[PDB]
């Protein structure tokens, strides 16, 4: 689609994917990013629309692996051009994913992420009929020491590990190097990798990947009662303590009551809390940035601005 | 040995005041053959350091918190102009991360890339920060001369510091 | 041909002490050590 | 233009070649027929010692590109066509560079040996022109006639300076 056609279209709650692709560059296998967002868990009207932004000559190679999926669109363009990301209505998206296909054609161990970093600063510095600094971003990094440049109000120190750094603790950066730890876990327990697989890939079973191994493409089926009973799995979601079901407990109640209530009433399994960075301070502040707390210890106190992670049932 | 030459000849010029501020230089790769001779020719006001401008550790030893400005130089003879000036943006990012209030003076090879400096939240040109775009001035002076010849050599003489010189002869260059 | 060449202009003071400060400290240490060794 | 400024020697057959000379002394640069990018390396120093100077060069050379206008260019890349209005139409009252000849009736009366200071005062008071430099014929000092149509640039001649009817003057003419 062209900028004009995209501007005529209305998009909200959609996912924008920015790709620094090129005619020579390697395949990144975008089928892997689209697939979990197409799990049979979601109702058809609940599916997030995906728009790719990038050079069409790159998308031509990936696209023959993913044209079977419901809602997908391509805007031929460049992530650095503000007119393109104004046309895909970026200020109303749920997620902006920034990817670089280039991570090897330049071997300078320093300048490696330069194009990718600039795209994040462009989106943060937009303004609208409000500024863009509130827009959700998750960018990847090839060399994890470049994480310093993603934010202006952190403490920079090259000797710190990713897991301590602010933009990683907030979930806005993700280098591949954090997966090197997964070797050890897979050695000491075989079972753990199968759980990650089912939680992350959207439930891809050994039976299904056999069809994919044989034909490459995802072969369309004809519906049956046994097929229709298959889609009763749980999904990840986050929830706000401003809705009537839990607002009564969100003014200073302890997490243990919320866990018990939600599990017993709705089978949700609340498992983590996503706190507002400055909520501990008495001084009001404009930082909409948040950080992740895993498994808070029962008598843990929550405030009405917190969001909770849970595994909601299908129905 | 060429890139600093046109700078140092004019910065340490005799016809300005006793503005003795030039005391530092910083880039990773060690100096070579007569660059060290050019530094030794100005032994009192050069004080070069090995170290990379991407490390906040190296910036801390160069005392850049105290510095009045940070001048950034870029090679106009690059094999890919649109790679160098993009690289040069994150040199500005690294400096502004370590310290936000320092003046940046920088040079840009292409014109379009000049927009990127406005995204960096602590870049404010009203406080002095500016980007000398080589293609913008280079084609600008030439364009201006299509209205009146010699205007390129006119303007290029107003910025270099230059002594008055006496010539006894009546040759053209006496008046020039 | 080669114009007026250049101009004779130079105004420096080794700052105040640098090479003299280094040499005088070094000499003091040499005299300290050679005193103890002697 | 030239990539390496030492090649300036080959642009003319009747100069004096010497690799140790600076561009600003060489004939084809003093005439305004050559322009290497290396003369812009001096602009760093000037921009450090005075912030204001680069903004003047910008307005004089680029054709008045304002921070407001380059924001539209940063956003859309192309130059977006406007619809005319009285406020838009009032914007175009800026000055332009031009050069003028002492053979026209307004100034020919003064061009046979009068002093530059009278011409400056006359032109400024009558037409608001601001005459600021003179573009002399290379051999006009000689009594022997010659075919060299080549010229050289004199900046800001010192009032009691004598002019001849073959000279051209730089000025900043008003719009009307």
């Amino acid at each position: 689609l062209t900028r004009s056609e995209a501007a005529m279209t209305v998009l909200s709650g959609h996912v924008v994917v920015c790709i620094f692709g090129d005619v020579s560059s390697a395949l990144i296998g975008l089928r892997n990013l689209v697939m979990p967002l197409r799990a049979s868990n979601f109702h058809y009207h609940e599916l997030k629309h995906i728009v790719f932004v990038g050079s069409i000559e790159y998308l031509k190679r990936e696209w023959e692996t993913l044209h079977n999926f419901p809602k997908v669109s391509i805007l031929p363009g460049t992530p650095l051009s503000r007119a393109d990301l104004r046309a895909v209505n970026i200020n109303l998206c749920d997620m902006c994913v920034i990817l670089s296909a280039n991570q090897n054609n330049i071997d300078d161990t320093s300048l490696q992420d330069k194009e990718c970093i600039l795209a994040s600063l462009n989106i943060k510095s937009m303004q609208f009929d409000t500024t863009g600094v509130n827009i959700p971003i998750i960018t990847e990094l090839v060399n994890d020491t470049n994480v310093q440049f993603l934010d202006q109000d952190d403490d920079d120190d090259p000797d710190t590990e990713l897991y301590l750094t602010q933009p990683f603790a907030c979930g806005t950066a993700f280098a591949v190097s954090v997966l090197d730890s997964l070797m050890s876990a897979t050695y000491f327990n075989d079972n753990i990798l199968t759980l990650i697989r089912t939680l992350v890939t959207g439930g891809a079973t050994p039976e299904l990947e056999a069809l994919i191994a044989e034909e490459n493409a995802l072969r369309g089926g004809y519906s049956t009662p046994q097929t229709l009973a298959n889609r009763d799995r749980c999904r990840v979601a986050q929830l706000a303590l401003l809705d009537g079901p839990f607002a009564d407990l969100g003014d200073g109640g302890c997490y243990g009551d919320l866990f018990c209530k939600a599990l017993k009433t709705y089978n949700m399994l609340c498992f983590g809390i996503y706190r507002l960075r400055d909520a501990h301070l008495s001084t009001p502040s404009q930082c909409t940035k948040r950080y992740v707390i895993t498994n808070p210890p029962y008598e843990f106190e929550l405030v009405p601005t917190d969001l909770i992670f849970c595994l909601m049932q299908f129905d | 040995l060429e890139s600093v030459s046109n700078f140092l000849k004019d910065f340490l010029h005799k016809d300005r005041d006793d503005v003795n501020v030039e005391i530092v230089f910083l880039h990773n790769i060690s100096p070579n053959l007569e660059l060290e001779a050019l530094f030794k020719r100005h032994f009192t006001q050069v004080e070069f350091y090995q170290g990379s401008v991407l490390n906040p550790h190296d910036l801390a030893r160069v005392k850049i918190e105290s510095a009045d400005a940070c001048l950034i130089l870029a090679n106009k003879y690059c094999a890919d102009p649109d790679a160098e000036d993009a690289s040069n943006i994150m040199r500005v990012i690294s400096i502004k991360n370590y310290h936000p209030k320092i003046r940046i003076i920088t040079q840009m090879l292409q014109y379009h890339n000049k927009a990127h400096l406005l995204n960096i939240p602590s870049w404010n040109w009203k406080e002095g920060d500016d980007a000398i775009c080589l293609a913008e001035l280079k084609l600008g002076f030439i364009a201006q001369s299509c209205l009146a010849q010699g205007l390129s050599t006119m303007l290029a003489n107003l910025f270099s510091m230059r002594s008055f010189i006496k010539i006894e002869e009546d040759t053209w260059q006496k008046y020039y | 041909k080669i114009r007026d060449h250049d101009l004779l202009d130079k105004r420096k003071t080794v700052t105040a002490l640098k090479a003299g400060e280094d040499k005088s400290i070094r000499l003091g240490l040499f005299l300290i050590i050679s005193g103890v060794v002697s």
